[PDB]
């Protein structure tokens, strides 16, 4: 019963701010962590981070300093990403995953991703 | 440090030769592994928890290995749907890291 | 008194006490006596009593019942359904004012606390699939936590003192009763006498 | 001896050569202990007289209490057994016990 929306392509410009959202909804949300990640065209995977829904606590990699920022909401049960300084290779996918502590670690489940291009 | 290589980037099997692919890791911090399979255009699959158990949505027929710094997974054979790339997992430390990921290239012949 | 978690508990048998006089007082603002009406606690007899005390909050008073939710009655003290016990509770304002901050009290747990458990333990807890060591810090917690006690503090942080007594009904020997009373005595006329 | 002390459900606090006679009895998980400090000596070195015993304390234990044995302050005890008989008893004008007859020993008893 769990699922995951994301939006579509989106297009961004060097130098700006973007938003990124990803929607949870069907199961509970207070409980497991939420995971950011990336593919760069089918290029090694990145770990962007990770946060907390109920401590509100946020964890980033080694070097994810220029748009290191996390948010999620409980009224829509849904969690937004600030994308800042998209200078010349962050045209790549988003994908958002949902862990679980009782059984199946490691990012269970995923989503769809949401593409961003770098573009004058 | 932090620093996966597998020791390949791709692997090419023909026709029947039974598919196997390590995960060598850095230095002892612990035994804790995921593979992944990504299919070209969506969200990838998860192929095997921790390298030797089983999942309940995936009709597993997979060979692992023991325990250690060292992982391996052998998989059943080559399927008509197995070109993807495979993605190995390390879940030790808050900086998360993955590897270069392996390719699964069926070698055709003439 | 002692912590939420590390409930105090005492046991008392082989005297005679009248516990009319507990609910007779006005100081007593909750009494929630599911076991057996106020009044016939004098009327019967038990045995080998046992009290239960400790503190909460303000506005906890109705998580301390039997077979409802409530983190405390999760995480800190859980009372059985078929449990034939009495509760009463009271404002300890003026007794923690500056305020306190020696409370502690369990927060995270893997499940439900067994019915009066005295679950005594420390230990870093983890909601995370990466394993847990070393030192705290994501998906690495403390189980324990203060309490607000501001001496400006109104209803839902004034600590209140909870007590619940318990007690089993003639095992085999009986020890404590409720107390009985004498009158006088007349001579020279037929009476009906129950010495 | 002394080498625990979980579960005190039960604590009490109390107070020629002369000879003490002691009786314990358990009904129903109650304990009788009747006392006797000296009775009337007739000879030495063994048990002649006739005296009756008075009850000294009740306790509610409630135990079932198989065996037992004695202690001795180190740097002879005669032990009975009690059995379901039948007693004829005549009690003194001032209500002690004076003489006891035997119901199942002797055709004359
Ligand atoms: C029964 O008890 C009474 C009361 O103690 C005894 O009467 C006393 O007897 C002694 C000697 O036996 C006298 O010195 C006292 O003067 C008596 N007092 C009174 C008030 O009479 C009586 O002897 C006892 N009888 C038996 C058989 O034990
Ligand atoms: C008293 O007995 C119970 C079992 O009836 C046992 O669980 C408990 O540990 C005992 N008390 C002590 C202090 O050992
Ligand atoms: C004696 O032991 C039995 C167990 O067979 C128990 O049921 C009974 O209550 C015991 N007696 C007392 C007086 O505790």
């Amino acid at each position: 019963e769990v699922q995951l929306q994301q939006s579509g392509p989106e297009l961004v410009k060097p130098g700006a701010s973007v938003k990124i959202s990803c929607k949870t909804s069907g199961y509970t949300f207070t409980e497991y962590t939420i995971y950011w990640v990336k593919q760069s065209l089918g290029k090694s995977l990145e770990w962007i981070g990770g946060n907390n829904p109920n401590n509100d606590d946020t964890t980033y990699k080694q070097f994810f300093k220029g748009k290191a920022t996390l948010t999620v909401d409980k009224s829509s049960s849904t969690a937004y990403m600030e994308l800042r300084s998209l200078t010349s290779e962050d045209s790549a996918v988003y994908y958002c995953a949902r862990d679980g502590y009782p059984y199946y670690y490691a990012l269970d489940f995923w989503g769809q991703g949401t593409s961003v291009t770098v573009s004058s | 440090d932090i620093v996966m290589t597998q020791s390949q980037k791709f692997m090419s099997t023909s026709v029947g030769d039974r598919v196997s692919v390590t995960c060598k890791s850095s230095q002892n911090v612990g035994t804790n592994v995921a593979w992944y399979q990504q299919k070209p255009g969506q969200s990838p699959k998860a192929l095997i928890y921790s390298a030797s158990y089983r999942y309940s949505g995936v009709p597993d027929h997979f060979t692992g290995s023991g325990s250690g710094t060292d992982f391996t997974l052998t998989i059943s054979n080559v399927q008509s749907a197995d070109l993807a790339e495979y993605f190995c997992q390390q879940y030790n430390n808050y900086p998360w890291t993955f590897g270069g990921g392996t390719k699964l290239e069926i070698k055709r012949t003439v | 008194f002692a912590s939420v978690y590390a409930w105090n508990r005492k046991r008392i048998s082989n005297c005679v006490a009248d516990y009319s006089v507990l609910y007779n007082s006005a100081s007593f603002s909750t009494f929630k006596c599911y076991g057996v009406s106020p009044t016939k606690l004098n009327d019967l007899c038990f045995t080998n009593v046992y009290a239960d005390s400790f503190v909460i909050r303000g506005d906890e008073v109705r998580q301390i019942a039997p077979g409802q939710t409530g983190k405390i009655a999760d995480y800190n003290y859980k009372l059985p359904d078929d449990f034939t016990g009495c509760v009463i509770a009271w404002n300890s304002n003026n007794l923690d004012s500056k305020g306190n901050y020696n409370y502690l009290y369990r927060l995270f747990r893997k499940s439900n606390l067994k019915p009066f458990e005295r679950d005594i333990s420390t230990e870093i807890y983890q909601a995370g699939s990466t394993p847990c060591n070393g030192v705290e810090g994501f998906n690495c917690y403390f189980p324990l936590q203060s309490y607000g006690f501001q001496p400006t503090n109104g209803v839902g942080y004034q600590p209140y003192r909870v007590v619940v007594l318990s007690f089993e009904l003639l095992h085999a020997p009986a020890t404590v009763c409720g107390p009985k009373k004498s009158t006088n005595l007349v001579k020279n006329k037929c009476v009906n006498f129950n010495f | 001896v002394y080498s625990s002390a979980n579960n005190c459900t039960f604590e009490y606090v109390s107070q020629f050569k002369n000879l003490r006679e002691f009786v314990f009895k358990n009904i129903d998980g109650y304990f009788k202990i009747y006392s006797k400090h000296t009775p009337i000596n007739l000879v030495r070195d063994l048990p002649q007289g006739f005296s009756a015993l008075e009850p000294l304390v009740d306790l509610p234990i409630g135990i079932n209490i198989t065996r037992f044995q004695t202690l001795l302050a180190l740097h002879a005890y005669y032990v009975g057994y009690l059995q379901p008989r039948t007693f004829l008893l005549k009690y003194n004008e001032n209500g002690t016990i004076t003489d006891a007859v035997d119901c199942a020993l002797d055709p004359l008893s």
